[PDB]
RNA sequence: ACACCCAGCCGC
């Protein structure tokens, strides 16, 4: 079947410098031709939107979907063991407006 | 008694046990927990993990060849 | 019924400006009226271009795009036509369409300007508004432009070629008493047009028990509608949308319990 | 390549106002007064007429 | 062969696209265009429910 | 390639509903109104008109996504006056507002045009 | 179909069996005219 | 946020940054060899055994597509049947998921002197989400 | 309808 809302995917950006550069997301279908992220997700990817392209992988076996859902989700993988600090965080406008 | 392993079900154990259970339920295995409106086998797998009624035993390999057979029911889940 | 009583005044009324002031109403009502000016007022504009022959220096999609943006007079006819997706016609019928023919051809040494005057409409109630003429393409000797166009009735939400206005200006509370914008240095900010304070003061004093009930408009017509008709159709369209919501919720409540 | 029919920002018709604008440049007027003689009050339409190139006149030189 | 076709291999069911922000999605969500969604597939096994 | 049809922002295809009512169970006597295929234009006026009603304890609206075309209007009133009645009163009040404003604007046009 | 020339813009008659040559000016480049079938254009 | 641009939809509808993308596809009739000629003709399914499920009815009598014809992704703009030592299709298709209309079709003789043809396809590119 | 070689360009 076609990919629908709620399908687990792996979402990756090169260079794949560390474990936070490959995390799993849930798919939401939106009617234009771009991958749309949350903003705070761009800090572990070291991404921005000045023309960055970024990759999508889809499992097709429920053990693989379960492994991504229970090991590589965005919320599960917020605090890094690199620095025992949250690698995600409030950035840009939302950070300068909450002040 | 010859059970020198951690008595805590690791996150990799959770991932692969839910995966195997979900694939088995997708291949029409009997479900050990009541159903009240889930279709996707993953949700059934999480419900069976929370009910601790999964029919899975895991074998852990110590780094000398000797194994240890644990039940998922007798392990400690992470929530 | 907990609804107040708005009133209107008109400052000046040209063929392109309908500048009016609304008193004793909410901010949301005035803003939605402005948005219906921009979006939810139907006019007639070209949407179905068929190029028979185009040997000009501009390609076919460019000619079609510049034809779509040509305004058409829709003073009364837009209220009686239907939407082409809401009619019983097969593809297009004169009940909801107007035909347009363009058969310009240049056979002179001087350049030929294909102005909007060369669009020959079918029904003599719609026409390009300049009938100062909107040129479509310049042609040299040996160039022709043959096309047939159909113009539908559409909202400004669907495309900006159906937008009847030309930059509606909506200003409320001009002397900045109700602090909705905070000037870092108030005295360097110019006083607006509808200002009551003198040159010495910068902004009006703060009003604690105050709400904005004053709304100044500068609804400017592109030409498709008279500036009377833009407002007098926008209010009708907003009323129609609210009535549609009312009857839909009545049908929902009927099939609820 | 040619003057747009409508201003991008507001939507005022500026297709019909190119040629006369050139006429006001041929009648030894400044560009600001030429814009003010057309009613282009907002600076979006002044951007339209003031900063436009008539490349279609260049394209017309070539044989069809 | 070893570095370029055993450690790292081209894979089926993969997509690449320019990214734009979306402050209306959760952090665990990604927006996907309709063509990528219609092209890439998930093989579901027909269960009795 | 993935552009939606430009008419999808204001048109309902066969099957979807213009308005739905979902009773909210977090707090008593509250409802969610999921108005489909519309934008801020009705959301703002409906929110303001419900805010003007003194027997409405909460009246808000959101657009969940700008690329989608739903608005969700949540209303909570006192336990004497149902929220559906509040929405009905707000819509008919806005009908009265727009009708009276249209009549006064037509009188203003006539008075300015006569001299 | 049939072709027009690039120099004199005069129509020619070649059907997949003739060397490419204008009948009058002898120009080796010749275009094909616009098709008779009409295509819908959205002014959108 | 993070170096991105919000754009006016109404302005883009009014011609803001709208542009076209001409692509040209070149093919020549390389009749070099004993009997390996590839004459330009419309390939019917009777002969020319190697085929595809593309839409083979928009070509002309000359083995070519005409200007002003709508062309979608994975279509055919050349009929090039080369003789198998009956024949097979060696025609080009469009680039994957491309769109456009055939603008001009040039038939001429190249440097080698063969039947050389070029097709120019024009597609308008309205500024979408994701354009730099 | 390829396969090498070369060049240019994108994101970090
Ligand atoms: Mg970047
Ligand atoms: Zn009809
Ligand atoms: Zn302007
Ligand atoms: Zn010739």
């Amino acid at each position: 079947r076609h990919m629908c809302d709620g399908d687990i995917v792996i979402f990756n950006r090169q260079p794949t410098l560390h474990k936070m550069s490959m995390m799993g997301h849930r798919v939401r279908i939106l009617p234009w031709s771009t991958f749309r992220l949350n903003l705070s997700v761009t800090t572990p990817y070291n991404a921005d939107f000045d023309g960055d392209e970024m990759n999508l992988h889809l499992p097709q076996s429920l053990e693989t979907r379960a492994e991504i859902q229970e090991l590589a989700m965005v919320p599960r993988m917020i605090v890094t063991p690199q620095s025992n600090r949250p690698v995600m965080g409030i950035v840009q406008d939302t950070l300068t407006a909450v002040r | 008694q010859k059970r020198i392993t951690t008595p805590y079900m690791t996150k990799y154990e959770r991932a692969r046990v839910l995966g195997t259970r979900a694939l088995q339920i997708a291949m029409c295995a009997p479900v050990m927990v009541e159903l009240e409106g889930e279709t996707d086998p993953l949700l059934i797998a999480m419900k069976e993990l929370k009910a601790r009624k999964i029919p899975i035993i895991i074998r852990r390999y110590l780094p000398d060849g000797s194994y240890e057979d644990w039940g998922v029911d007798e392990l400690i889940i992470s929530d | 019924p907990y609804a107040n009583q708005p009133t209107v005044r008109i400052t000046e009324l040209t063929d392109e400006n309908v500048k009016f002031i609304i008193e004793n109403t909410d901010l949301a009502v005035a803003n939605s009226i402005r948005r219906v000016f921009i979006a939810e007022v139907p006019i007639i504009a070209i949407d179905w271009v068929q190029i028979d022959a185009n040997s000009s220096v501009l390609h076919d999609e460019f000619i079609a795009h510049r034809l779509g943006l040509i305004p058409l007079t829709s003073d009364d006819i837009v209220d009686k036509l239907q939407y082409s997706r809401d009619c019983t016609c097969e593809e297009f019928c004169p009940e909801c369409s107007v035909e347009f023919t363009l058969d310009v051809r240049c056979n002179e040494d001087q350049t030929r300007h294909v102005t909007s005057r060369d669009l020959i409409s079918n029904s003599p109630r719609v026409i390009p508004v300049t009938s100062d003429d909107i040129l479509i393409v310049k042609l040299r000797k040996g160039q022709e432009l043959r096309l047939r166009a159909y113009a539908k009735k559409g909202f400004g939400k669907e495309h900006a070629k159906w937008n009847p206005t030309a930059g509606v200006a909506f200003e409320y509370d001009p002397d900045n008493a109700l602090r909705h914008t905070v000037y870092p240095k108030p005295e360097e900010w110019p006083k607006s047009e509808y200002s009551e304070l003198d040159e010495d003061e910068s902004q009006a004093p703060y009003d604690p028990n105050g709400k904005p009930e004053r709304f100044y408009y500068n609804v400017e017509s592109c030409g498709s509608l008279r500036p009377e008709t833009i407002v007098l159709s926008a209010l009708s369209g907003l009323k129609k949308k609210l009535s549609d919501l009312q009857t839909q919720l009545s049908h929902e409540i009927q099939s609820d319990v | 390549m040619i003057i747009p029919v409508r201003c991008f920002t507001c939507g005022k018709i500026v297709g019909n106002k190119w040629e006369a604008y050139l006429g006001l440049l041929q009648a030894e007027y400044t560009e600001g007064d030429a814009l003010d003689a057309l009613g282009l009050k907002r600076y979006c339409c002044r951007r339209m007429l003031l900063a436009h190139v008539d490349l279609i006149e260049k394209l017309l030189n070539y044989a069809p | 062969r070893v570095r370029g076709n055993l450690m790292g291999k081209r894979v089926d069911f993969s997509a690449r696209t320019v990214i734009t922000p979306d402050p209306n999605l959760s952090i665990d969500q990604v927006g996907v265009p309709r063509s990528i969604a219609a092209n890439m597939t998930f093989a579901e096994i027909v269960t009795p429910f | 390639m993935n552009a939606p049809p430009a008419f999808e922002s204001f048109l309902l295809f066969e099957g979807e509903k213009k308005i739905t009512i979902n009773k909210d169970t977090k707090v008593p006597n509250a409802c969610l109104f999921t108005i489909n295929k519309e934008d801020h234009t009705l959301g703002n006026i409906i929110k303001s008109q419900l805010l003007k009603d003194p027997q409405v304890l909460f009246a808000g609206y959101k657009v969940p996504h700008p690329l989608e075309h739903k608005i969700i209007i949540r209303v909570q009133t006192t336990p004497d006056y149902s929220p559906q009645e509040a929405f009905t009163n707000a819509i008919t009040d806005l009908i009265s507002e727009l009708s009276l404003l249209e009549e006064r604007f037509r009188v203003a046009i006539k008075d300015k045009q006569e001299g | 179909m049939i072709y027009i020339c690039g120099e004199c813009h005069t129509e020619n008659e070649i059907k997949s069996r003739d060397p490419i040559r204008c009948r009058e000016c002898g120009y080796r480049i010749m275009y094909k005219k616009r098709t008779k079938r009409l295509v819908v254009f959205d002014a959108r | 946020q993070e170096d991105s641009v919000i754009m006016n939809r109404s302005a883009v509808d009014r011609g803001f940054f709208r542009s076209v993308f001409y692509r040209s596809y070149k093919e020549q009739e390389s009749k070099k060899g004993f009997d390996q000629e590839e004459v330009f003709e419309k390939p019917t399914r009777e002969t020319c055994q190697g085929m595809r499920h593309a839409i083979y009815d928009k070509l002309d009598d000359d083995g070519l597509i005409a200007p002003g014809v709508r062309v979608s992704g994975d279509d055919v703009i050349i009929g090039k049947t080369v003789t198998l030592p009956t024949k097979r299709d060696c025609s080009t298709f469009l680039r994957t998921s491309e769109t456009g209309i055939v603008d001009q079709v040039m038939v001429t003789l190249n440097q080698e002197g063969y039947k050389f043809c070029k097709i120019r396809v024009r597609s308008v590119r309205i500024p979408q989400i994701g354009d730099k």
